Order: structure tokens, then C-alpha cells, then sequence
DNA sequence: GAGCGTATGGCCATACGCT
DNA sequence: GAGCGTATGGCCATACGCT
């Protein structure tokens, strides 16, 4: 058969580049993530790989995420499910990781071979609900599986721990955020729904990236919060320690965010041999665990330290911009969205994620109280009852006649013979009493949820303040004014 | 090996080239071919983009040497199809959206340095079972059966209309302006 | 501390070839596997990844035998079950697989992220019985499983599929073997426990390779049997066309057991460029899945090619010895075994395995009736018994007035209190007392089974015959006199 | 330094120690919790070359083998120099498994029939990390540290030499090309 | 200047025993 | 001889967009 080349060309690269965008790349707005990540969460969770029980290891889990609903490389799996486990690349990890899982010199962590993870404690809020109908489920790629289109993200993930994503014709770049700003924030927005970014601003006074450091001036985070689109001036912690006797040396700290410390290192030590810095006798990398980020600049005699660092600051990554691009998925398109409307899009999920659960909860309990009101009738009548399964030949001949005797529903009639012998004796027959009177003021909480949209939006504010309380952590990023 | 894969016969006439996508794809294609009339070359992770790179770079592509040396014509102004080693050459890659990718980082290659061999109507597109499973994925039997069988097989042949639009189009959707390429995805969208 | 050289040699090295003889390299007698590979069938088995379910992605198998069986490489335990899906490796192959699983010309199979697997029918007869205490479990290496130390083997696999090989101050070099004729041995062996080798040999001929071929002579095969090792020489089956003009030409169909086909033909193409052989003119590889190996050697016309094929058996692989070694681990430590013992040990394994499931069912049997007769009671006085439930405050009281009024048990009164209405009906009355007689003429069909070694002997031979029946086929080698 | 070895600060051989690691993903978490001042380690990749089964041609065309060499600087056979010695401590750092005892028995065939009067000078240790079942690879980099990279916490095994008509014997048998008197040494010790 | 992070896996060497 | 089969994985290049 034929085939035009321009045809071909459109068609083909249009397939490829929509794919990147809404399966890859890019993250979705209400639950911060990439299908990849999703897939190895779900994942953890189906296999019951939470925070209680025991690591399991890193081969087994990308195995099952790949062969049930990720259809690519087990490199590419393992490598998204260990970034997700670095305290240093997420603010908030969301995998919990034993073993070498990497560090901020650049190297990788170990083969998956050698490692072990499941689930951190925070994951289970953005997993909190899933099988309560809060979400919509879809078929997988072969289609004998099941998997979420979204997580119910009980914490504002997307702006929590941030996105980075190199798409097709776009790319994002959301830096993350401190959770008990986010939060409030969340909760200011929902209390005043015509909030200026300014006034958000005062609640969530910019990024908080996990590798700490400094921001330069709040110049740079105002543009990126009112158009998505900013450049923020990322500055390392360098302090300058007075040792010798007219000696003194440099230290740095903390680190710009997403920068290589080993790269860092080499950059300087590069402008050092190439003479384009004088002033440094001697350079170091003293870092360790308890004693964190330490790098170390010893500076010449009667050389000014002051210079060098701002030097430094100029010539080398010791000083680094971050450059916004909030992109994310909304209704399933990308979108350049500022920071009101990530928040917005984020409250309404909440907003869905707790009726769904509401309604869910409902449903269940309307359907027990009807089979609780079914085994009522059946307790109080069982001399009755039993003498008619007695007379019947069959199962469907007793279901017909308790129905049609007892007035009873299909599911009634058969709850009742599926009821156990030892469902009749004193205190199992007070238990369903019990049970039924707790229900009906369970049913009429719930209706009054459903009931007030402003009862419904308080329950959403005390479940995230709920968050806030647990998960909340001070402020690691300083914004010098 | 990862290398390619030739045919017995010498008449180019009645022989076929097929760019696998993958080194485990090829491995099945080299064995259920017809070793007769079938060469199999292994084309390795995505092929470089010749609308984005400069000559030097292009030319230290080994994937890309690794095709010019088995057609054996030529590149540029030096291309000569009278020295072709196949009539036929098949882009075969993954029924997925990777292997669309594939599929347009060749056609931008061959459109801007091999453009006499497309006119020729030398390039063709194999359609392997659209079945969500990758090449690697299949069988060396089924493989030949629905998509390397001259009795089976549906090869789409490759033909220039508007030399003036095909330009335009790999200048667009392959080229260094971001910009008209994100308009081409918002405008068509859906499809 | 201190350490002596030679205690840490001694010491250390016979770790480790212990370890690689009895956990590693070496097959087990009863079912002719090592570790890995039986760690890749049960894990095949608790996964449920049987031949009437899909096909489940190789990474997926590999990642969950290794998580809680095999603590090894992922790379170790995907190639060990690629061979086991190879139909020119395994006589009986034991893995059903879909994609790339390499060729005859030494190709390797796809990456495991490509590629899919589950278990044969006959893999299912390994399996047979597994979870009915047919075989003893053991403590995974972590201690969070359970695993087999011994699959039932219910055909007799370390002869069917052999075994090879190379472990630590010993090896392993096992044939494969025709299972028609491997069961038609077990079974005249069942029957004559004093039989020959030679006797035996007129149902195992000798070896069955699943690459077909040729044998030369019975001489070879005959010590390999009598003393457990010998050399047995394969060749290649060749035929010589007469054509036109007086011109020949050589057509090899069938290649030697493990040989490598592009191996081969690389090793006839260098003795012509290097003039080590003379006549050749041209070697071609004609081999498609339509015709199967077809290596056409063309042969000059004043040459002999009678004279130039067998200078090719002598100097190429187109002949090829099996040097036979039967090592198998048999109670657990290394023993060089001879045909019979080979078949003994199997025979008595199938006893074993026969025996205990038999005192399983019994065991199950026994306790079954039992309940049917606690259940018996209740339903002929139902109506006192629904009183005493009725009249019981608590389950425990409930338990104990059934227990003293009925004379039941402590499991008939608990069976009772477990019984659901819907056993009141007039046909599931009636199945309770078709159960419980169909039960007790089971009870005796198994106590007659136990109770004489002949009934039970007869069993193994009946079962053995329908697996024969089902999975055994043609004679594949052609053993020339 | 990506496959290769990492070298200790100091320049004296009293003070520096060289910790010979098993694989790979060993080799990078001890670089990361080391001592850089006074610790070295020179990653092993796969099974060490049987010294005792190949001929010298071999032995010193294998990668693995030249690497030590040049590490220890020492010179081996006949030139070997105790007094021109890189490091006073040369630590055997393998996984507490089977195949972890097996790269012990060959790197240790190596020292002996090559650098004996480095394990009579009491030089060659063998590091003791915890057994239960996990190996080195899987151990995080603070774990690695206060398990065998303290020599505060560390306990290693000074291997010392008592009976060298003995051990020639030990190592040709369970090293050497004749498999029947291995055999014969597992079928007795079992 | 170049590198962020999800995408498209073969090659290499060694132990061990037999022939 | 050299290679059978279970054991002890980093390196390499490409797309894509932003700064
Ligand atoms: C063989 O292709 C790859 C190369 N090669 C590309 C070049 C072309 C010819 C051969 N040599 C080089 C190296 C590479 F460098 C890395 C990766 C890689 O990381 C990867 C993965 O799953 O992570 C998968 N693949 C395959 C799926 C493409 C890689
Ligand atoms: C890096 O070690 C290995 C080599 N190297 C050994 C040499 C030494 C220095 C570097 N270059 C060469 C190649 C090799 F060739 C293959 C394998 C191998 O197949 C394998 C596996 O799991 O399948 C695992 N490993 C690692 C567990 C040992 C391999
Ligand atoms: C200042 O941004 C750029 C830098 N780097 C500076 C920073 C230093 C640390 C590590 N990288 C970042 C990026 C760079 F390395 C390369 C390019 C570049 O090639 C380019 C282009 O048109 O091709 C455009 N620009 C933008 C100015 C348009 C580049
Ligand atoms: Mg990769
Ligand atoms: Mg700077
Ligand atoms: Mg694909
Ligand atoms: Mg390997
Ligand atoms: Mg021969
Ligand atoms: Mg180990
Ligand atoms: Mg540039």
C-alpha cells in the first residue's frame, strides 16, 4: 500500500509528542505526579509494602510495577523509584529506601539487586481512601489489570515535592514547598475564594527545597507565583570562620537545590589550576552523615575571604538559578498555571476525594442497615423462619418464600441463610441491636455531610489540618529580604 | 550480533533491508527472515536527530554509519541509487509511540540526506500486530507471518508529493523552533 | 584476634564446595533439579502462573523468585528459566514462553523486560500433590517463606530432561532420555526389583536428545548405564544428493545435542579459507522454521564427498561426545549413579510421594466424616439443637450444652454453631448423607492402600502409566548398530 | 576513581590501611563512608584469577591481579620488598556468604604464592562484617562504617602463617589442577 | 558552555570439571 | 582445545526543552 511522507511526519510525531505530554513527562495537577511514580506507589500499596512491615526488594517491586501497569525498561522504574527515596530530591520522600540509594556527588545508587524499600509514612495520605470510590480506576495497558488515574493526595504533593519534566514542544519545572505553608495556604484559599497571590503569599512565602540553602529576594518567587514563569536565585550557606592567626577559611553548608556537589567542587577546583581564581591554597571535601554538607575553601594570607566567596557566587554553581515553569496536567491537558490556580485545582480534588468517600461510606451503610433490618426480622421470628427454610426442597424455593412471607428483599432473604447457627444465641443477638442503632446516627452523620456544601468544606479543612499537625516541618530554605 | 545481518543474494532488485528497532527485536527477525532475500539491521535506542545536529556529529553517529554502509549509495551529493544494495528498505519498529518517534528520526534523515531513495519509493513502513506488545515481545514465527511474509505482510511505500510541504513539515516538527512545534501539537490536539 | 592461614583455607574453601556441590551445581535424584530451577517452578506454582492462565512478563517471575527464594543475581535466575523454555535444551521443556527465547546458533533470549512465561502441562506433574505433605518444606534464606526441598516429581525428570553440571571437585553430565521409555523401565523395575541394566535397556535404548541426531552404537550408552559414566557419540545427521553431471552435495538436518549451529559452521568456513580440509566450494545456512536445520555443504566435481564428510565428523562438531558423568545429589550428599540407581531412587521417591499423600487424604478423610456425623446429629434433633443455641447466652455456653447433651465434640459442636439456615433445605439434608456414605467407602479405598505395599505399588505403576499415556511421544535419536 | 581504586591522604604506610572490597556496589558505599585521610579501597570485581591452576604468563596479564600490584607496590616473586610496602594493613573486605569464603580462598592462593612475607609480616587482615545473610552490597554507607570501617568497632583477623611445609600442601591441594585429591579432601571433611 | 529526568540493554572476565 | 551452566553489573549514545 501507499503512504504520503508529510502524512506520516504529522501524524506519527503528533502519537509520539501527546503521549510525553499526557503519559510521561509531565505531572498531573491534583495528585503531583508522573504516570511512572503513580505506578510504583500503587504498586507498593497493592503489595502491601507499607511503613509496618518489612523492607521487600527493589527487583521485586519493579518487576510487578512493570509487568502490571508500567510497559517500559525496569531501569526506568527503579531509577524514578529511587529519586523518590533521596532526602535530598524530594522534600518529602515518598519511598522509603535501605541500602545505597545514592548521594549528592552524582552517584547513582546501587543495582536493584542490592536494595530494598517500601512506603513512607507520608505516601499513605496520598494513597488515604483509594479503595473508598474517591477516584476514578481505569484498564491497564494489556488490559488484565486495574489502576488509578489519580491518588485521592491527601497533602498537596505537587507543589509539596515539585516537578521537573523535559516533554515534547514544553517542560515544567515546579520547585517544592515547606507542607505547613502549603497547607494553610490550602486552607486560607478555601475560607476566601477571591485571595490574591499576595495575600496567599503571606501563608506560602516561596519554594523550601530539601537541600536547604538560600533564596535571593522575594522578587523572583511574586513573578513566578502571578504568571507560573520566574527565574529564583538559589545562593549555597557559606559561612567565613576565623582559624588562624591572620588565616581564615570558607565553609559551605547547604547547597543549591538539584546541583552536583561533586561538579560544584570540580568547577572551583578547575578555576583554581586555570589561575582564573587566586586566593584558594587548598580545597576539601569534608562531608560525612552526622556532620552533613562540608565543603571547605582555605584562603591565602592577606587575601580577603569576603571577595573570593562572592567570586565564587558568580563563577561557580556555589550559586544557582531555578528557572519556574509550572506546568501540570488539568483535565488531562497541559496548562501554565500560577500559583492560586495550583492551589484551586488541588482543593477541588479534595473537595471530590471527600464527597466520593462520603457517598461510598453511605452506600455501604444504607446496604448494611438493610440486611441488619433483614436479620431484625429474622431473629424476632426465627421459630417462623426456620420451620419455611425447613419446608423448602431448595435454596431458591426458601428465598421465594421468606420474600414473599417475611416481606423481605432478595439480599435480606439471602443474608438469613447465609446466617450462621450460632448467630441465635443471647449476646449475638444484642450485638445486631447494637450495631443497627450505631448505623442509623452514622447514616445521619454522613447525610449531613452531604447535606451542607460548608460542612463537607470544614471536613476537608480538619482532615488537612490533621496532615499539617503530623507531616509539618519548619521552614529549610531562608528568603533573605 | 548487534551488527547487520545480510542476504545470500547479490541482485538488489529482489532484496530487502529491515531496520529493527532494538537489539532483542532483531534477534528474532534474524531468525525468522528469509535469509535468501531479507537483511536485518539492529538500530539502537533513538536514532539522532540530522534537522538538529551539524555535519560532524552526524557523520560520528554510528547508527547512522552503520546504515549508510549497508545501502552503500552515499550521502548528500554523492548519493547514488544506482549503487543501492536494496529496493527495499523497511522501517520496522514497536506498534507504540517510541516506535513513531523512530519512525520520523529516520524519515528526517533519509528526507535530508538519501531524498532520491524515498522518490524512488524504496522506503517502506512495516505494520506489525498493533496489539499493545512491542516487537521484543513476539515470536521469530509470528513475526514473519504478519509482518516480513511477502504473502501476508502490509508495507506502507513511502511517496513525496510537495517537496515545497515536506520541507515545512520536517522543519517544524523536527527542527530547533520549539515554538511552532507546540503549536502544531495544541492545534491537532485529540488525534 | 588471630587466624591461621591454613585453618582459613581449609575452612572457607570447604564452604564454599559444599555449598556449590549440594546448593547450587548438582541435581537432586528424585526430581532432577537444582535449586534455581526449582525455585523458578514454585515460584511459578504459588503465583498461580499455570498454562490455562496468560502468559506473565519474565521480570515479574525473576523479581519474586528472587525476593523469597533466590538470593542471587536477577540475570542468574532469567537465564536458568530461559533454558527451561528452550525445545532444543529441555527434551521435556518446562517453561512455556512467548518471545525471543534465543535459537540453535547460540542467539540469547530478549532482555527479561521483553518476554513472557508460564508453566507447561508436564511442569504441572512436577508440581502434582505438592500441598497435600507428598514432600517436607523448609525455612527460606531470609526465614519470611517456605519452600520446597523437593518438588513431587510425579515423571521421572532427572533421566527425561537430564542435568550438566560443574560444581567443585566434581561435575554432572546427565543425557536426556525418552519418557515412554524412561516410565516403561520405572515400570519393569516396580516389577522386578532384581532386574539387569541389560534388561532395562530393552525400554531405555539410550539417550533421546531433543536436537534428534544420531547415536553410534550401543557400546558407549551401555557403560554410561552400567558404571554411570562413558562417552557416547553423537553425530549429525548428513545425507549425500546425487545431482547432475555427476556433482554432490551435503545436506545436514539434525545438528548434535548442545552444539552450537553457527559455531559449527564458523569452524567448517575457517578449515576451507585456512586449506586445513579440501572440496569444499561452497557452505551455506539454509536453516527457516519451515524446514528446520538444512546446512548445505557443495562439493567440487572431482572430489569424493563420502570421504569429505567423514573427515568433517573427525574435524569438526558435526560430531560431537557426550561424556556422561551421572552425579546426582542422593540423600543429600554427591553420588555417582548407575542407570538403575537412577531409576530406584526415583521409584521409591514416587513411593514416598504416594504413601504420604494417601495418609494426607486419609488424615482429611477421617476428620471430614466426623463433622458429617456431628452434622448428622444435629439435623435429625434440629429442632433441640435450635432450642439449646437459642437458650445459650454465649457461643462458649452454647458449645458446652451441645458437647453434654449430644455427646458431640468439641470440632462436631463447633461444625454445628458454624452450620448456615440454608443447610436446612431439603437437598442440602440429602447431600450431607451422600457425603458422609461416599466418604466412608473412600475412607476404606484409602486404609486398603496403606494397608498393602502391592495395592499402593500398583497405584505408582497406574498413575505412571497415564502420565506415559498423555506426555509421552516419539523417539526423537536414532541409535545406529 | 569510577571502577578503579581511591587512595588514602596520608603518604605514610604506618598510618594508611588498604580495604580490598567484594563488587561493585561495596566498592562505592565504603569510598563514601571511609576514613579518606587513612583509608583506601581498591573494589574487586567478579571471581579472582586461580593463581595456582594458571602460568605466569596469565597471572600477569589479568587486570585484576596488576591492579593490587601496582596498589601494594611491592613487586612480587623474588622482587618483592617488604620494606617498599604502601600500607601496613591489607584488609580481605568480602560478603558474608559462600562465594564471599571463595574470593577469601583466591585472593589469599595470591598472597601466598606470590607476597608471602606480607602475610609473615602480619600485614594481610580478613574484616568481619555481620553474617546474617544480607552481604556488603546491600549495607547503607553509615552502616558499612561502624560495622568494619571504625577500626574503633571493626574486629579483624591477622592471617598468620605457622607450618609453610603445611600450607604448601593445603593451597596445591585445594587450589591446584589435580581435582581427585580435592575430591578426596571434601568426600573426608565433608 | 551543559545537564536536569523519563524514554529507547549487550559486552566484558573470572571459578569450577570434564573431554 | 575451549565451552558447557550457575555463580560473582557499569559503560556507552540518543530525544526532548529550558536556562
Ligand atoms: C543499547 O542502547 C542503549 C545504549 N547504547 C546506545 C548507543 C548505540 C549503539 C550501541 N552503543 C551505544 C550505547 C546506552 F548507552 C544506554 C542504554 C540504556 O541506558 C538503556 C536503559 O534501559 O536504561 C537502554 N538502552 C537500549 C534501549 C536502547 C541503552
Ligand atoms: C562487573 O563484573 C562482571 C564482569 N566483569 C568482570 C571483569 C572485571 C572488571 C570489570 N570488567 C570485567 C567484566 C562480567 F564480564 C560479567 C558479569 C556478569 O555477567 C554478571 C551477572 O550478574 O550476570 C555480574 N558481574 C558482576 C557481579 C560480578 C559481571
Ligand atoms: C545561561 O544558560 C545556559 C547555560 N548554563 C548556565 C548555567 C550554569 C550551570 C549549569 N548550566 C546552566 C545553564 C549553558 F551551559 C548553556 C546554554 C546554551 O547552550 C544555550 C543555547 O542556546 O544553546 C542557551 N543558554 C541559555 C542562555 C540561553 C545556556
Ligand atoms: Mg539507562
Ligand atoms: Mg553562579
Ligand atoms: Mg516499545
Ligand atoms: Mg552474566
Ligand atoms: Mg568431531
Ligand atoms: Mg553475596
Ligand atoms: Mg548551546
Amino acid at each position: 500500500n501507499e503512504r504520503n511522507i508529510t502524512s506520516e511526519m504529522r501524524e506519527s510525531f503528533l502519537d509520539y509528542a501527546m503521549s510525553v505530554i499526557v503519559a510521561r513527562a509531565l505531572p498531573d495537577v491534583r495528585d503531583g505526579l508522573k504516570p511512572v511514580h503513580r505506578r510504583i506507589l500503587y504498586g507498593l500499596n497493592e503489595q502491601g509494602m507499607t511503613p509496618d512491615k518489612s523492607y521487600k526488594k527493589s527487583a521485586r517491586i519493579v518487576g510487578d510495577v512493570m509487568g502490571k501497569y508500567h510497559p517500559h525498561g525496569d531501569s526506568s522504574i527503579y531509577e524514578a523509584m529511587v529519586r523518590m527515596a533521596q532526602d535530598f530530591s524530594y522534600r518529602y520522600p515518598l519511598v522509603d529506601g535501605q541500602g545505597n540509594f545514592g548521594s549528592m556527588d552524582g552517584d547513582g545508587a546501587a543495582a536493584m539487586r542490592y536494595t530494598e524499600a517500601r512506603m513512607t509514612k507520608i505516601t499513605l495520605e496520598l494513597l488515604r481512601d483509594i479503595n473508598k470510590d474517591t477516584i476514578d480506576f481505569i484498564d491497564n495497558y494489556d488490559g488484565n489489570e486495574r489502576e488509578p488515574s489519580v491518588l485521592p493526595a491527601r497533602f498537596p504533593n505537587l507543589l509539596a515535592n515539585g516537578a521537573s519534566g523535559i516533554a515534547v514542544g514544553m517542560a515544567t519545572n515546579i520547585p517544592p514547598h515547606n507542607l505547613t505553608e502549603l497547607i494553610n495556604g490550602v486552607l486560607s484559599l478555601s475560607k476566601n475564594p477571591d485571595i490574591s497571590i499576595a495575600e496567599l503569599m503571606e501563608d506560602i512565602e516561596g519554594p523550601d527545597f530539601p537541600t536547604a540553602g538560600l533564596i535571593l529576594g522575594k522578587s523572583g518567587i511574586r513573578r513566578a507565583y502571578e504568571t507560573g514563569r520566574g527565574s529564583i536565585q538559589m545562593r549555597s550557606r557559606a559561612v567565613i570562620e576565623e582559624r588562624g592567626g591572620g588565616r581564615q577559611r570558607i565553609v559551605v553548608t547547604e547547597i543549591p537545590f538539584q546541583v552536583n556537589k561533586a561538579r560544584m567542587i570540580e568547577k572551583i577546583a578547575e578555576l583554581v589550576r586555570d589561575k582564573k581564581i587566586d586566593g584558594i591554597t587548598d580545597l576539601r571535601d569534608e562531608t560525612s552523615l552526622r556532620t552533613g554538607v562540608r565543603v571547605v575553601i582555605d584562603v591565602r594570607k592577606d587575601a580577603n575571604a569576603s571577595v573570593i566567596l562572592n567570586n565564587l557566587y558568580k563563577q561557580t554553581p556555589l550559586q544557582t538559578s531555578f528557572g519556574v515553569n509550572m506546568i501540570a496536567l488539568v483535565n488531562g491537558r497541559p496548562k501554565l498555571i500560577n500559583l492560586k490556580e495550583a492551589l484551586v485545582h488541588y482543593l477541588e480534588h479534595q473537595k471530590t476525594v471527600v464527597r466520593r468517600r462520603t457517598q461510598y461510606n453511605l452506600r455501604k451503610a444504607k446496604d448494611r442497615a438493610h440486611i441488619l433490618e433483614g436479620l431484625r426480622i429474622a431473629l424476632d421470628h426465627i421459630d417462623e423462619i426456620i420451620s419455611t427454610i425447613r419446608e423448602s426442597d431448595t435454596d431458591k424455593v426458601a428465598m421465594e418464600s421468606l420474600q414473599q412471607r417475611f416481606k423481605l428483599s432478595e439480599k435480606q432473604a439471602q443474608a438469613i441463610l447465609d446466617m450462621r447457627l450460632r448467630r441465635l444465641t443471647g449476646l449475638e443477638r444484642d450485638k445486631i441491636e447494637a450495631e443497627y442503632n450505631e448505623l442509623l446516627n452514622y447514616i445521619s452523620e454522613l447525610e449531613t455531610i452531604l447535606a451542607d456544601e460548608e460542612v463537607l468544606l470544614q471536613l476537608v479543612r480538619d482532615e488537612l489540618t490533621e496532615i499539617r499537625d503530623r507531616f509539618g516541618d519548619d521552614r529549610r530554605t531562608e528568603i533573605q529580604l | 550480533p548487534g551488527k547487520l545481518a545480510d542476504c545470500s543474494s547479490k541482485s538488489p532488485e529482489e532484496c530487502e533491508i529491515f531496520l529493527v528497532e532494538g537489539d532483542s527485536a532483531g534477534g528474532s527477525t534474524k531468525s525468522g527472515r528469509d535469509s535468501r532475500t531479507q537483511a536485518i539491521l539492529p538500530l539502537r535506542g533513538k536514532i539522532l536527530n540530522v534537522e538538529k545536529a551539524r555535519l560532524d556529529r552526524i557523520l560520528n553517529n554510528n547508527e547512522i554509519r552503520q546504515m549508510i554502509t549497508a545501502f552503500g549509495t552515499g550521502i548528500g551529493g554523492d548519493f547514488d541509487l544506482a549503487k543501492a544494495r536494496y529496493h527495499k528498505i523497511v522501517i520496522m519498529t514497536d506498534a507504540d509511540v517510541d516506535g513513531a518517534h523512530i519512525r520520523t528520526l529516520l524519515l528526517t534523515f533519509f528526507y535530508r540526506f538519501m531524498r532520491p531513495l524515498i522518490e524512488a519509493g524504496y522506503v517502506y513502513i512495516a505494520q506489525p500486530p498493533t496489539g499493545y506488545k512491542g516487537l521484543g515481545e513476539m515470536n521469530a514465527d509470528q513475526l514473519w507471518e504478519t509482518t516480513m511474509n511477502p504473502e501476508h505482510r502490509a508495507l506502507l511505500q513511502v511517496k513525496l508529493e510537495d517537496a515545497i510541504e515536506a520541507d515545512q513539515t520536517f522543519e517544524m516538527l523536527m527542527g530547533d523552533v520549539v515554538e511552532n512545534r507546540r503549536q502544531f501539537i495544541e492545534d491537532n490536539a485529540v488525534y
